């Protein structure tokens, strides 16, 4: 939907996950 | 999952668990793309070399799962399918091309901590992400190693591989809609999907909206976590116009 | 190997 892709206990909560960082970093 | 690690609570909400009724048993892994439908791989549903055609009946959709055997009382919901949607052009005879599915609920889900949809992405994001080296992340309750069944969710990061080394890494003739992923035997780490992760999705965090897309769906790989061999994922945004076509006639 | 799901859900 439009709230797609948020999570509510990260995203929503401004919270991150242990790995999501990786992810980022690699975004080169 | 292979070389994968456990899920954190609330780190996947729109991972869905494809269940077999009877008897009762995890089928695949799929995805949550809204309140009503789930995305899933079309081999999970029909796969005739393997005598594998499944009716709506015949499964069940079970929603904001972490643990894999047990059942999550006041946390998961278990929803009924309405319809079954193949893409007309699945090629289950030659290379799994355009490995994909839709499946319309019976009854909305209600989101929660646990329970949300995953983006899908437009043509820019999709030319923004897939590119090789970046990683995704892709998750399922399938085996732990390709000869075992984990107690819950697992996670792992993979990075994009390039095209040519995807090619050459099989005899498979392969296509513009897949992609794979893992590492090379060079670069040390590792890990990749595996049996039971099938119609699991690949997501991508979009930095520049912070958004989780989809990018990929498990489709296929010769063994697990094999040496100088990538996981397959069907490419959504390829088959984006079939998904909303599916979604905008049929509710 | 599955814990048992309600009798409803089908
Ligand atoms: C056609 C190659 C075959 N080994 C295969 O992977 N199949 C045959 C049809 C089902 C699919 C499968 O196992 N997919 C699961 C999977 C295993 C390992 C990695 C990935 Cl990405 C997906
Ligand atoms: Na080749
Ligand atoms: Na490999």
């Amino acid at each position: 939907e439009a709230d797609c892709g948020l999570r509510p206990l990260f995203e929503k909560k401004s919270l991150e996950d242990k790995t999501e960082r990786e992810l980022l970093e690699s975004y080169i | 999952i292979v070389e994968g690690s456990d899920a954190e609570i609330g780190m996947s909400p729109w991972q869905v668990m494809l269940f077999r009724k009877s008897p009762q048993e995890l089928l695949c892994g799929a995805s949550l793309i809204s309140d009503r439908w789930v995305l899933t791989a079309a081999h999970c549903l029909l796969y005739p070399p393997w005598d594998k055609n499944f009716t709506e009946n015949d499964l069940l959709v079970r929603i904001g799962k972490h643990s894999r055997t047990r059942y999550e009382r006041n946390i998961e919901k278990i929803s009924m399918l309405e319809k079954i949607y193949i893409h007309p052009r699945y090629n289950w005879r030659e290379n799994l091309d355009r490995d994909i599915a839709l499946m319309k609920l019976k009854k909305p889900v209600a989101f929660s901590d646990y329970i949300h949809p995953v983006c899908l992405p437009d043509r820019e994001t999709a030319a923004s992400l897939l590119q090789a080296g970046y990683k995704g992340r892709v998750t399922g309750w399938g085996n732990l190693k390709e000869t075992g069944q984990p107690s819950v969710l697992q996670v792992v990061n993979l990075p994009i591989v390039e095209r040519p080394v995807c090619k050459d890494s099989t005899r498979i003739r392969i296509t513009d809609n897949m992609f794979c992923a893992g590492y090379k035997p060079d670069e040390g780490k590792r890990g990749d999907a595996c049996e039971g992760d099938s119609g699991g999705p690949f997501v991508m965090k979009s930095p520049f909206n912070n958004r989780w897309y989809q990018m990929g769906i498990v489709s296929w790989g010769e063994g697990c976590d094999r040496d100088g061999k990538y996981g397959f994922y069907t490419h959504v945004f390829r088959l984006k116009k079939w998904i909303q076509k599916v979604i905008d006639q049929f509710g | 190997d599955f814990e048992e799901i309600p009798e409803e859900y089908l």
